């Protein structure tokens, strides 16, 4: 049901009050999730944007953290594309992009056909006999081989808690990646260097101090200094 | 350059043989769904001199001296097709014999 | 206030408020930023 | 270097045009004292001219046989070569705002039509609903796609006035 | 009786049920009308048979080491004597074109005048001298296998055409290039199949 | 009695009418047996300026 | 002169005869309307085609129709 609120005192949309959702806070002022399986499609869009954002951010911080500690010489994420391509063991960019596009289209084709008809991928004799566990128990939550440790076959009150923990860490990594592109756009440095700069020197290292994010604010500082 | 009489005669004999032994059963079926009984048929009725000119001729519907329906008009048309094909082949051979290559290299 | 703000809500004032807002927005963009041709960030 | 157009950074006619504009702008500079306000305005105009010529160059812009920069319109050619900022990204930039105005006009038309004497609402605007719809139109293509599939966007012609031919 | 699905969970089209090679493949709803469906069926069957013939020629020119399929018809351009299986036939190119056009004309004229749908699809008789179509079960099995290998050959012919349009190497050379360094030698490395890699 | 209910929304299928494939409200239906007894009122005026018109029985059906 | 035709859609507000300053239209009894009236044009040779009856017609489409053509000395409105 309803847990928390994105804005206390705001008028909750009617489609979000009695709705059983993972991480629902009433945050839909534009009423995009008014229709029911339209919200199901955007639930899957939010889940699949967050899951690749989780892997993307973890692929940025954990190599970035280990770079600060000096264990690995892994470069920064923004220049990692040119680092691998210019290397002597480089698969060409056209081959990599075609392989990524072909592999994801096959995967997202199964994900798409699961959405239109739930449990339709469990038809016998299609994926060499192992498609019997490929039936999605919930929209955006397929299960089966995707949960081989049995961490979802638990009490129902623990399941939505795990779903709430998934969407909360999913949204947090999702705004983190926007911060990562914005901080590379403004400062031109990695998130680890930016975090160390803010920790060691918080006042002089701010997005307001940088003129890229807020144009003309540095001229206000220069005019006030003179 | 290919000799003209043998090429022309072979092309027109092949086209006449195709018209009589091959294309004739497919003929008189496209026309049967074109000028057949229940469909269009006659465009005119026939009252005046300027209106009888669109009536069919007198020598194209008499009977069939050939075992098939291959009449004089069909003979003329398929012979014209054969002459056309033979002249096309002769023209291509002449263009090749002049040292000019029309085909892409 | 209600009687006057009903007149304030009619189309000629809306024909100004949108006009003033959009015009001033474009003036400030063309003023603080120079005249560009390419959206190359 | 497509369609026989040299880049603006390496074009002689582009620099000759810049020198000609600097010459005529400095011609008016000799008629005023340097400590005057028309001199400051002319200096700011010259600075804006120099900044515009510098920023128009080194940005992938190209020109041919005139000294005036050209725009590449074909997609793909403007994507393989760095020319997407000319018209490719302004295309989606305009369409977002163009679809913004069309969507908020549609929602206001729909909302006003389910009200008594709706003809008055077109000449008597209401501010709180129009401003709420104005700030609830950022996701216009997302609202447009969902209405397209389900028939709320369109209307069957059995309730549409059609010509009697 | 369906031989599989082109997509697990697709919408089952009711107009492709009692047909060989039924995968419910088409999403464009082509061949909804029965006569157009039969016309497209016989067109697909004879297109796939010609795909068999073309793939067989293009592969037998490679596995026999007699040249490549693309420069095989270059004998008429240079005006030398044509060779087939090391026989050295002496026939002139114009005679080849004439006999080919008249033979294919009589073949497609006698084929089109069957005037019955089942034998327009599957004639039998003189065209089936081995007589393995006596029982319906093996007949439909060979129908399914013929249609599957025919669709595969129809893909293969366009594959050969695209491979030669990209690189001048023959089919076996491209197969060896993909066998040796698949990541360094494929369609994405030439830069012409996809614009800008 | 012979026509639609009074006050019910109806659809006009008269081709030459301005309100072809439109929705109008029945204001009166005549029971005297005249040519066009079904009289309806429309919310939007025509080009002349009127807002009401009369139609026959076959020109009036319930809209979906 | 001009041809003036009145269709059965007329229901008799007796106002199309007032808008015509030429005495072209007249009103006859009828039975196809509530008012039991129907417009008629006895002096159709005296009409000029000014279409004032069309402006006065409230039916959609109009019950009275005036068609131009075959003009004469009276339908052209010349006093000379
Ligand atoms: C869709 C996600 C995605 C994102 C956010 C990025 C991010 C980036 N890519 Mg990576 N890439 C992405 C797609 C992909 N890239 C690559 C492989 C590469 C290469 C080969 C290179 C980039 C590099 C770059 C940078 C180009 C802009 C720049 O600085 O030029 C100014 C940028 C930081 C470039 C780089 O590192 O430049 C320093 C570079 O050379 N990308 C592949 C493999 C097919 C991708 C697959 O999705
Ligand atoms: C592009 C990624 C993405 C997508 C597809 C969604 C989609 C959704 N989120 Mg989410 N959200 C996102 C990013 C995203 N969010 C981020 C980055 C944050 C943190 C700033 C949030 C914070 C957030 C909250 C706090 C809530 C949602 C909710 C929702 C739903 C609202 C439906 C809607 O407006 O249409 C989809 C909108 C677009 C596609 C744009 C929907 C399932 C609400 C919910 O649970 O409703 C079911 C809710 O309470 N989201
Ligand atoms: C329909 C054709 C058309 C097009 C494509 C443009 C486009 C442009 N003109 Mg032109 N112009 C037009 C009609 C047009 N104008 C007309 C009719 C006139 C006469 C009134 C002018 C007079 C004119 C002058 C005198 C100047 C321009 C300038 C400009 C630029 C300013 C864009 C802007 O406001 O910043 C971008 C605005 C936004 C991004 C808005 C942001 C909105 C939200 C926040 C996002 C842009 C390249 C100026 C320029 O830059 O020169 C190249 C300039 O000096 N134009
Ligand atoms: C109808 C509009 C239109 C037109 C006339 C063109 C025209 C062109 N495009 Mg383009 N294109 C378009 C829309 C259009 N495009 C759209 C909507 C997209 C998707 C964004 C693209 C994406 C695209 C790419 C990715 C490429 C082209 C290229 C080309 C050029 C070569 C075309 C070709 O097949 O090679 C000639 C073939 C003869 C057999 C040509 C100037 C190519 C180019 O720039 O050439 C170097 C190229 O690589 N286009
Ligand atoms: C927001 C309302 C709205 C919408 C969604 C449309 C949509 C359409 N119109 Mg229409 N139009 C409108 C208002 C609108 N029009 C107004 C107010 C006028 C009078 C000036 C016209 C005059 C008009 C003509 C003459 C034509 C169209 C055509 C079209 C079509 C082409 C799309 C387009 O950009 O046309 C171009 C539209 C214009 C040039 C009009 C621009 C006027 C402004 C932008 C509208 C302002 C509306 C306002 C801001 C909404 C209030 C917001 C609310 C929050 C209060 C499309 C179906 C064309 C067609 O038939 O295509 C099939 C066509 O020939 N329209
Ligand atoms: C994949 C190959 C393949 C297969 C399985 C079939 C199978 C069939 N065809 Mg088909 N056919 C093929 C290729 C094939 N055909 C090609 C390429 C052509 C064009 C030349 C034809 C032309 C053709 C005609 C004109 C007719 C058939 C008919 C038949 C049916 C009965 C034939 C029979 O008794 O032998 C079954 C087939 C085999 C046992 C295949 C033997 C495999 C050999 C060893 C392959 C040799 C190829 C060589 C290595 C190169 C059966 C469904 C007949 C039919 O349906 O009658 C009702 C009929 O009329 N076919
Ligand atoms: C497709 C484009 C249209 C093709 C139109 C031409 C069709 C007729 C071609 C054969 C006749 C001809 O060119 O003779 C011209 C000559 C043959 O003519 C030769 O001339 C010699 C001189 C001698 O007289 C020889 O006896 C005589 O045979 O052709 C050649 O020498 C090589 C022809 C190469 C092309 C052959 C295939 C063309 C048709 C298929 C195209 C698609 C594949
Ligand atoms: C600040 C932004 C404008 C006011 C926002 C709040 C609002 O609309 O409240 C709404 C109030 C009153 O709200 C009224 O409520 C009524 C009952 O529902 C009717 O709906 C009226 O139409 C509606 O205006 O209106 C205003 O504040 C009008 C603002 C002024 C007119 C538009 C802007 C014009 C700008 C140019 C001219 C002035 C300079
Ligand atoms: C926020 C940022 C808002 C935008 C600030 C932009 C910032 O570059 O402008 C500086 C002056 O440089 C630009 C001058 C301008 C130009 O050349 O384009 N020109 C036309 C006015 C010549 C202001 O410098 C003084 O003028 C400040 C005066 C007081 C400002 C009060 C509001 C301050 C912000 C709140
Ligand atoms: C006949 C054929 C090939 C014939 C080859 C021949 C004669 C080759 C002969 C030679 O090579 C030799 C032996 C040796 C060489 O030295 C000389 C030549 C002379 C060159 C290929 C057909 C090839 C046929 C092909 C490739 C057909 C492709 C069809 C497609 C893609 C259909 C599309 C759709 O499926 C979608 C996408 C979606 C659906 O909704 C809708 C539909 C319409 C069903
Ligand atoms: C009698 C008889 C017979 C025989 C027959 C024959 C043998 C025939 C042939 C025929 C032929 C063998 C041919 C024909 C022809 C016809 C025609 C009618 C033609 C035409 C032509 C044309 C028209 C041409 C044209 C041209 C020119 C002029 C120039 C340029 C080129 C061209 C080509 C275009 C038999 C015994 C069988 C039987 C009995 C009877």
């Amino acid at each position: 049901s309803m847990q928390g609120n994105w804005l206390p005192g705001s008028q909750t949309p009617a489609h979000l009050k009695d709705l059983k959702m993972a991480g629902n806070f009433g945050f839909d002022p534009l009423n995009l999730g008014a229709e029911p399986q339209a919200l199901r499609w955007y639930q899957q869009a939010e889940l699949v944007h967050s899951r690749t954002a989780m892997m993307g951010v973890a692929g940025i911080l954990i190599p970035g953290i280990f770079t600060k500690l000096g264990a690995l010489n892994v470069p920064q994420w923004y220049e990692a594309g040119k680092v691998y391509i210019e290397g002597e063991g480089a698969i060409p960019f056209g081959t990599l992009l075609m392989t990524t596009l072909f592999s994801y289209a096959f995967v997202e084709g199964k994900r798409w056909q699961d959405f239109r008809k739930p449990g339709s991928q469990a038809e016998p004799g299609t994926f060499f006999g192992l498609e019997s566990q490929f039936k999605g128990t919930e929209n955006g939550y397929p299960g089966g081989i995707f949960d081989p440790l049995g961490y979802s076959k638990t009490s129902p009150e623990k399941l939505d808690e795990l779903k709430l923990k998934e969407i909360k860490n999913g949204r947090l990594a999702m705004v983190a990646f926007l911060g990562f592109a914005g901080q590379y756009g403004a400062t031109g440095k990695g998130p680890i260097d930016n975090l160390a700069d803010h920790l060691a020197d918080p006042w002089h290292n701010t997005f307001a101090e940088n003129g890229i994010s807020v144009p003309g604010l540095s001229a206000v500082e220069q005019a006030a200094a003179n | 350059l290919i000799a003209a009489p043998v090429a022309i005669g072979g092309s027109t004999a092949a086209l006449l043989a195709l018209g009589r032994f091959v294309f004739l059963p497919y003929q008189r079926r496209r026309t049967d769904m074109e000028v057949g009984p229940g469909r269009l048929g006659p465009k005119t009725t026939g009252d005046t001199f300027f209106d009888r000119l669109q009536k069919p001729a007198s020598f194209v519907e008499t009977k069939s001296k050939d075992p098939s329906g291959f009449g004089l008009i069909d003979v003329l048309g398929w012979g014209a097709l054969g002459h056309v094909f033979g002249y096309f082949l002769l023209a291509c051979s002449s263009l090749q014999d002049a040292g000019i290559e029309p085909f892409p290299r | 206030m209600k009687d006057f703000t009903t007149y304030l809500s009619t189309a000629p004032v809306v024909g100004l408020g949108w006009a003033i807002f959009t015009s001033g927005l474009l003036i400030e963009i063309n003023r603080f930023f120079p005249d560009p041709l390419v959206f190359s960030f | 270097d497509i369609a026989g157009l040299t880049p603006c950074s390496e074009s002689k006619a582009y620099n000759k045009l810049e020198r000609k504009e600097l010459k005529v702008l400095d011609k008016r500079l000799k008629k005023y004292e340097p400590g005057s306000a028309p001199y400051l305005a002319l200096q700011a105009t010259k600075e804006r001219t120099e900044n515009r010529f510098k920023t128009y160059a080194k940005q992938g812009l190209l020109c041919g046989n005139d000294g005036l920069p050209h725009l590449i319109s074909d997609p793909g050619l403007a994507l393989r070569f760095n020319h997407a900022g000319e018209v490719f990204i302004p295309t989606f930039g305009f369409l977002y705002v163009a679809g913004y105005i069309g969507h908020v006009g549609r929602q206001y038309i729909i909302l006003s039509k389910e009200d008594a004497k709706p003809t008055d609402k077109e000449i008597i605007l209401d501010v709180p609903l129009a401003l709420k719809l104005a700030f609830q139109g950022w996701a216009w293509p997302l609202a447009s796609i969902q209405e397209l599939r389900n028939g709320s966007l369109l209307e069957k012609d059995e309730n549409i006035t059609v010509s009697p031919r | 009786t369906r031989a599989g699905n082109f997509a697990p969970g697709s919408e089952p089209k009711d107009y492709l049920e009692g047909l060989p090679g039924n995968y419910n493949f088409d999403p464009l709803e082509l061949g909804k009308e029965k006569g157009t469906l039969q016309r497209y069926r016989e067109a697909e069957l004879i297109h796939c048979r010609w795909a068999m013939l073309g793939a067989a020629g293009c592969l037998a020119v490679e596995v026999l080491g007699l040249g490549n399929w693309y420069d095989a018809p270059l004998w008429a351009v240079t005006g030398d004597k044509p060779t087939w299986f090391g026989i050295e036939v002496p026939f002139d190119i114009a005679t080849i074109l004439g006999v080919e056009v008249v033979a294919m004309a009589v073949a497609e004229g006698l084929r089109n005048e069957n005037q019955d749908m089942e034998k327009r699809l599957y004639p039998g008789g003189a065209f089936d001298p081995l007589g393995f179509s006596k029982d319906p079960k093996s007949f439909e099995d060979k129908k399914l296998k013929e249609l599957k290998n025919g669709r595969l050959a129809m893909v293969a012919c366009l594959g050969f055409a695209g491979q030669h349009a990209a690189t001048g190497k023959p089919i076996l050379a491209a197969l060896g290039d993909h066998l040796s360094s698949p990541f360094f030698n494929n369609f994405a490395t030439n830069g012409v199949s996809v614009p800008g890699l | 009695e012979i026509g639609p209910k009074r006050g019910s929304l109806v659809k006009v299928l008269r081709p030459e009418s301005y309100w072809y494939n439109q929705v109008g409200k029945v204001v009166s239906v005549d029971q005297s047996g005249i040519r066009y007894p079904v009289v309806v009122r429309f919310e939007n005026q025509n080009y002349a300026g009127v807002s009401t018109n009369n139609y026959a029985l076959d020109e009036v059906t319930d809209p979906p | 002169a001009h041809v003036v035709k009145i269709y059965d859609t007329c229901i008799g507000c007796t106002q199309c005869v007032r808008a015509c300053p030429l005495d072209v239209l007249e009103m006859v009894p009828w039975d196809g309307c509530k008012a039991a009236q129907m417009a008629s044009s006895p002096r159709t040779e005296d009409c000029v085609g000014c279409k004032r009856c069309e402006t006065a017609c409230p039916t959609d489409f109009l019950s009275v129709r005036v068609y131009l053509g075959n003009e004469s000395t009276r339908s052209l409105g010349l006093a000379y």
